């Protein structure tokens, strides 16, 4: 499962 | 003078450089913001129209070493650049879990209260950061400290409805998705919730819209009762529902937390 950033 | 006291380093989008003040070799982060980018603006004390972040930033800047500190600003024709602390060794959260997977609670417990103090101090300094996540909170890794950074995001705390908002959706509460409102406390403890799951499952727990409205919560990962009910609370789909601090720092699955120096002896070194 890929986990990733969140931009804002 | 910019250029003449500090010696500029590399990149750390978004544009961070590592620097070190020339007058004493401390490591500084330099923090480039360009002025047509600008969201919020506020007035300094002198009237100097600045970025709310400036003016966030100082209002935090009182000592605590829970929250970044700003150590000074310039203006230039089309920018702002903050000369901001830097811990070195440091490493932030996001990474931090990424590289460790899920978090063991003893360990989730320390940095979550440290994330609880930190975040206590912006709002009884008048500052609501509206962007709490992993990747906005730094680890001083020989201290076992953590840093809140990244305020450009945030607001003036207020007790009145906000009906703008530029942080981080999947970590925006349900009220922001349906109805565009929320209040500056409860919206923060909802941020805190997904933090907290993202700590000790590993990842945050909702990417989608219909899933932050869901008010379902499955854990993927061996999580304590305790632990498992208080995400669950900060979770709550009402806002009213949600625990104040007060009541988040008397679950009991706050107790007993870690000093800083013990976190950082038997979790980071
Ligand atoms: N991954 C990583 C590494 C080093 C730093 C340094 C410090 C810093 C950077 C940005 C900000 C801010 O935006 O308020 C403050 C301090 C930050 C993140």
């Amino acid at each position: 499962r890929k986990r990733r950033r969140h931009p804002s | 003078p910019l250029e003449s006291q500090y010696q500029v380093g590399p990149l750390l989008f978004g544009s961070v450089y590592s620097g070190i003040r020339v007058s004493d070799n401390l490591p500084v982060a330099i923090k480039h913001v360009e002025k047509d980018r600008i969201s919020d603006w506020g007035e300094l004390p002198n009237g100097t129209r600045v970025p709310m972040e400036v003016v966030l930033l100082k209002k935090v800047s009182s000592g605590f070493s829970g929250v970044i500190r700003l150590l000074d600003w310039f203006e230039r024709p089309d920018s702002f650049v903050l000369i901001l602390e830097r811990p070195e060794p440091v490493q932030d959260l996001f990474d931090f879990i990424t590289e460790r997977g899920a978090l063991q609670e003893e360990l989730a417990r320390s940095f979550f209260w440290q994330v609880l103090e930190a975040v206590r101090h912006c709002h009884n300094c008048g500052v609501l950061h509206r962007d709490i996540k992993d990747e906005n909170i730094l680890i001083d890794l020989n201290r076992g400290e953590l840093k809140l950074i990244d305020f450009g995001s945030g607001a003036l705390l207020k007790d009145t409805v906000y009906t703008d908002f530029d942080g981080t959706r999947v970590y925006s509460p349900p009220e922001w998705i349906r109805y565009h409102r929320y209040h500056g406390r409860s919206a923060a403890v909802w941020s805190l919730g997904i933090l907290l799951y993202d700590m000790v499952c590993g990842d945050i727990p909702f990417e989608h819209d219909e899933e932050i409205i869901g008010g379902q919560v499955f854990f993927r990962q061996r999580v304590s009762s305790e632990c498992q009910h208080l995400i669950r609370w900060c979770l709550a789909l009402r806002p009213s529902d949600r625990p104040t601090f007060e009541e988040i720092q008397n679950h009991p699955w706050m107790q007993d937390v870690l000093l800083p120096q013990e976190t950082a002896e038997i979790h980071l070194h």
